[PDB]
This record gives structure tokens, C-alpha cells and sequence, in this order.
């Protein structure tokens, strides 16, 4: 989703500022790491590292699956597999089912 | 800018100290009132 | 020598005008042109 | 107990706690913690 991400707590006092400028848009890109969408476990480590570079595997596991809005974790069988982009390198594709 | 041609257009002056607080004004050569040009506006300058 | 009665003079001429600005304008300057709530002073560009 | 009622839907710390902590430090129901990077909140205070 768009909106940047990053860095912690955000403090602002209101005692400095001005009534003027805009406060730049921080032309900061938005990079989520693999590890960060999902949640972190040591198989899913295992497939960022073999799919960073690698050429062709699946992996069936039984893992934590955050559902969607943060409320619940559900445990269930992805059987997902991967392989590069047969042109360039700067990506890697994932089907997950 | 150091020079004619190129003091022109608009730049930005930065308040207090910090550069979150830009504001955008024009330049030009300002020309310092007091200059020694002339023998006649020379002998005003230095009077004062 | 002979200038210490004029100087001993402007020494009274001080500690008057002291006591008497000092009576009649304490605590009267702090007041300020801040911004709406903020600590920025205003001024304009040359102001003090 | 009929105070509860008012409360369907919250999170069962914030009525017991004395419960809750003591629940999860006996298994069932355990939990995990990640972090969402691009949520947007209220900034704080200098
Ligand atoms: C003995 C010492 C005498 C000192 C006097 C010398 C004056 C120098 C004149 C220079 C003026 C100048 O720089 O030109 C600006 C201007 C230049 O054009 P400007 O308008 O772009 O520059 C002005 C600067 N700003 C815009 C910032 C105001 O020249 C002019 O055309 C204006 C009128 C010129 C008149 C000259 C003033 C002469 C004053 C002397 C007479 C005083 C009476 C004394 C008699 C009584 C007492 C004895
Ligand atoms: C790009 O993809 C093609 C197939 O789309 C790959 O061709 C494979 O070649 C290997 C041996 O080199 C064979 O064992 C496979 O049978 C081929 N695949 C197909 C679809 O038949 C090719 O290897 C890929 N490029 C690279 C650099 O690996
Ligand atoms: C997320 O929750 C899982 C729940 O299974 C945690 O995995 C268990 O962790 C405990 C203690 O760390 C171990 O005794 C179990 O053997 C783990 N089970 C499995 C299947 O790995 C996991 O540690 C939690 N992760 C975080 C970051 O809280
Ligand atoms: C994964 O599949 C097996 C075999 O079909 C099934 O028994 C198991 O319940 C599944 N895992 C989960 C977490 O449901
Ligand atoms: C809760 O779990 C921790 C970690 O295993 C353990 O040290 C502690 O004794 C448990 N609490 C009680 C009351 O047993």
C-alpha cells in the first residue's frame, strides 16, 4: 500500500514551528522487506535466501498466518513455489496457494 | 552568484537558522547607496 | 585635577537618571509579538 | 454480570488482567508480536 514507512516515534513540538512551509515530502522510497510483511520464521528465512538468488524450489509448511486486520493468527498449509525472472535479476516471483 | 546575468530569478532565504523554514524571494544587484562612481558620489560617501 | 568636580557631576547625572528610569520602567519591555502560540518572535525583515 | 455486556467485542485484558496474564503463562492461549511499518499514528510530545 502506498503511504512512506519507517524510522520511530514521531516527535513534533508545536512550541517551534511557523504558519508557513509545508514541511517537505521526504523523497524517502518505500521498501518493505520480506521478513516485515510476513511474519519471521525459519522457514520463510529460508525461502528469502534461496529465493534472493535461487533458481527453482517449493516448500509445503505448516505456518502463523496473520489475517486481515490484525486481530487473529490462523495455522495453515501454504504449499508455495518460486522462480526467477528467466530476463532480468533485479526480481523473483512467488505463487502462493 | 558573484556576478550580472546570473543574480536573477528567485532563491530562497532561510529563517532563523534552520533549513525546514524557507521562504522564496527574488534577487537582484542591490547597489550600495554610498558607492564611489562618481568624484561628485564619492565625495558624498565619504562625508559620512 | 581641575576636571573632577565636572566628572563627579556626570556621576550624579547618572545615578539620578538611573533611579528615575529605573522607577519608571520596570518590568515594561517584556512583553512580545510572538506567533499565535509559539516561541518565533515577529518581525519584518530589518525589524528589531 | 451483566457489567460486561456493555463491553462485547474488548479484549479480555482490559477487564481481567489478573486472569489474562496469569492465562497466557500457563499455555492457551499464547501470542506473537510483529511490527507494521506504515501505520499511521499521533505524533507525541518535545
Ligand atoms: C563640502 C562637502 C559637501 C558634500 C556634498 C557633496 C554631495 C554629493 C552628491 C552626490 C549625490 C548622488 O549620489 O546622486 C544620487 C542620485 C543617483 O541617482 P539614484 O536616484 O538612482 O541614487 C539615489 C540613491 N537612492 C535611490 C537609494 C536614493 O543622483 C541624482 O540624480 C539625485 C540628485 C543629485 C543632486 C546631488 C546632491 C548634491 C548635494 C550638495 C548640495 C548641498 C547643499 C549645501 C549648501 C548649504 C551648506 C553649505
Ligand atoms: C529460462 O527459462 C527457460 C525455460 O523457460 C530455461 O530453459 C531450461 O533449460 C534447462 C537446462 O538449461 C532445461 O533442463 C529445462 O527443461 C529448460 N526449461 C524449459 C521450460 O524447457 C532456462 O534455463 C532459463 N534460463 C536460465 C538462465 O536458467
Ligand atoms: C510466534 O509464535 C510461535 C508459536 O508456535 C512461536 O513458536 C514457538 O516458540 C516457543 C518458544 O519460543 C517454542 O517452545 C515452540 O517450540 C515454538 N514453536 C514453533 C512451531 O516454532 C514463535 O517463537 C513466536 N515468535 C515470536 C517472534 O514471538
Ligand atoms: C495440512 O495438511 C494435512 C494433510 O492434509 C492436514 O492433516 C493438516 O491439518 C493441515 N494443516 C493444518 C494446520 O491444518
Ligand atoms: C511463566 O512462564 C515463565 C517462562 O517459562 C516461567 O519462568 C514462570 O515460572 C511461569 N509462571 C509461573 C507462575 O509458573
Amino acid at each position: 500500500q502506498p503511504k512512506p514507512i519507517g524510522v520511530g516515534i514521531p516527535t513534533i513540538n508545536l512550541r517551534k514551528r511557523r504558519p508557513n512551509v509545508q514541511n517537505p515530502k521526504s523523497q524517502e522510497p518505500v521498501t518493505l522487506d520480506f521478513l516485515d510483511a510476513e511474519l519471521e520464521n525459519d522457514i520463510k528465512v529460508e525461502i528469502r535466501n534461496k529465493m534472493i538468488d535461487g533458481e527453482s524450489g517449493e516448500k509445503t509448511f505448516r505456518t502463523l498466518v496473520k489475517s486481515q486486520d490484525e486481530r487473529y493468527i490462523d495455522k495453515g498449509n501454504r504449499t508455495y513455489t518460486w522462480t526467477p525472472v528467466n530476463g532480468t535479476d533485479y526480481s523473483s516471483l512467488a505463487l502462493v496457494l | 552568484k558573484m556576478t550580472e546575468e546570473e543574480c536573477r530569478g528567485y532563491y530562497y532565504v532561510y529563517k532563523d537558522g534552520d533549513p525546514t523554514q524557507m521562504e522564496l524571494r527574488p534577487r537582484q544587484w542591490i547597489h550600495n547607496d554610498f558607492h564611489f562612481d562618481n568624484v561628485l558620489s564619492a565625495m558624498m560617501s565619504l562625508f559620512t | 585635577l581641575p576636571l573632577f568636580h565636572i566628572a563627579l557631576l556626570v556621576l550624579f547625572m547618572v545615578i539620578i537618571y538611573a533611579i528615575i528610569g529605573l522607577e519608571l520602567f520596570k518590568g515594561k519591555m517584556h512583553k512580545t509579538c510572538y506567533y499565535i502560540g509559539t516561541d518565533i518572535v515577529a518581525t519584518v525583515e530589518n525589524e528589531k | 454480570h451483566d457489567d460486561y455486556t456493555n463491553q462485547i467485542g474488548r479484549f479480555f485484558g482490559e477487564i481481567d488482567p489478573s486472569l489474562m496474564r496469569h492465562l497466557v503463562n500457563i499455555s492457551v492461549y499464547a501470542f506473537n508480536k510483529s511490527y507494521d511499518y506504515q501505520s499511521v499514528c499521533e505524533p507525541g510530545a518535545a
